[PDB]
């Protein structure tokens, strides 16, 4: 049965035009249901945009009539979405949705796994990624922690791992903090003490606006 | 447009405690209402269609009453991978609109952070920059206070703090506070100190690192 797949740039200039396509399998749009497209901005706070119907029929969200856009394609089982004239206020996770069109038979909503956009006039940057090792004079204990420093990057998002992911307990990433138009956020992994350096351990950073990936291992400072 | 309410903004439970949250409709909404799920970092689920029918996958724990106006969910037997943001979507009238969102936040017994400072790497230092970092892992409750001393002098600006959401495995929250220096300022001082003041001690926890060792 269904499945949605939101895409398109996660980086728009202010002014211009925002689109994003929904690609559905495993249900025809043109059979039933209606198409949506919703959004939540940072704050968490959530907006129906609109749908195009499985008849073509549309139904915009009053607050965006003027700048708003949702077409399909049948042959491609694909709907779309165009924001026109964009602020920074437009910056949101875009999410792709079906909904029931009729009241009976009785249909769940069900939402695609989210897109974010941001919009500015800043420019893509990769992050550098910096080591974060414990000072030689510091202390062996039972468990050591250490971690990545994420540093100058636009737009959000990132995703940082451990050892490709296999590292996963004893691993957190901080919320990024934004300055002067560039991110900064750190990844901590905490494992035993008899595990490093002899058992070596290197952060995964991937910056998808940038097609970055960049691997550091962690090397004690001596 | 219809305004839909959420109460309460937030709280706390215990696991294995029975949870329930509020949505209100400014007009009847003949229980087109849908309840959405949130968990920390991760995307929007529906979890409940007509008011009170269930998604198949989600657990029988969970369960939807109410009408008109006034509409409820309840857990019960709240479980660690519950806590996140729920929302209530009204499909009723276009335009669709959703409440504000309830965030779950699962209470526990207190727990001291465990502080580790990173000095700036080799690397970083090439470049002009210099950031000290202080992991402030752990912890229990969130709030908590961080403070940086210079050769022993409190340092305000130049200091971003951010703390995680409550982790899924241990309900534990963790912060980090990085200060960032130039090379030029980093290397006018000896001493870099971050101190954590959290309401499990009456003294802080101090972590150090000197740059003649």
């Amino acid at each position: 049965e269904v499945q949605l797949q939101e895409s398109g740039p996660g980086l728009v200039k202010p002014s211009q035009s925002l689109s994003l396509t929904c690609t559905v399998t495993g249900y025809s749009i043109t059979s039933d249901y209606a198409w949506n497209w919703i959004r939540q901005f940072p704050g968490n706070k959530l907006e129906w945009m609109g749908y195009i119907s499985y008849s073509g029929t549309t139904s915009y969200n009053p607050s965006l009539k003027s700048r708003i856009s949702i077409t399909r394609d049948t042959s491609k089982n694909q709907f779309f979405l165009q924001l026109n004239s964009v602020t920074t206020e437009d910056t949101a996770t875009y999410y792709c949705g079906r909904t029931g069109v009729y009241r009976y038979p009785e249909r769940a909503p069900y939402w695609g796994q989210g897109t974010l956009v941001t919009v500015s006039a800043a420019k893509t940057t990769p992050p550098s990624v910096y080591p974060l090792a414990p000072g030689s004079a510091a202390q062996t204990n039972s468990m050591v922690t250490l971690g990545c420093l994420v540093k100058g990057y636009f737009p959000e998002p990132v995703t940082v791992t451990w050892n490709s992911g296999s590292l996963s307990s004893g691993v957190h990433t901080f919320p990024a903090v934004l300055q002067s138009d560039l991110y900064t956020l750190s990844s901590s992994v905490t494992v035993p003490s008899s595990t490093w350096p002899s058992e070596t351990v290197t952060c995964n950073v991937a910056h998808p606006a940038s097609s970055t990936k960049v691997d550091k291992k962690i090397v004690p400072r001596d | 447009q219809i305004v839909m309410t959420q109460s309460p903004f937030s709280m706390y439970a215990t696991l294995g405690e029975r949870v329930t949250i509020t949505c209100k409709a400014s007009q009847d909404i003949y229980s087109y209402l849908s309840w959405l799920q949130q968990k920390p970092g991760k995307s929007l689920k529906t979890l409940i269609y007509r008011a009170n029918r269930l998604i198949t996958g989600v657990p029988s724990r969970f369960s939807g009453s109410g009408s008109g106006q006034d509409y409820s969910l309840t857990i019960s037997s709240l479980e660690y991978e519950d806590m996140g943001i729920y929302y209530c979507l009204q499909y009723d009238e276009f335009p669709y609109t959703f409440g504000g969102g309830t965030k779950l936040e699962m209470k526990r017994a207190d727990a001291a952070p465990t502080v580790s400072i990173f000095p700036p790497s080799s690397e970083q230092l090439t470049s002009g920059g210099a950031s000290v970092v202080c992991f402030l892992n752990n912890f229990y409750p969130k709030d908590i206070n961080v403070k940086w001393k210079i050769d022993g002098s409190e340092r305000q600006n130049g200091v971003l703090n951010s703390w995680t959401d409550q982790d899924s495995k241990d309900s534990t929250y963790s912060m980090s506070s990085t200060l960032t220096l130039t090379k030029d300022e980093y290397e006018r001082h000896n001493s870099y100190t971050c101190e954590a003041t959290h309401k499990t001690s009456t003294s802080p926890i101090v972590k150090s690192f000197n740059r003649n060792e």
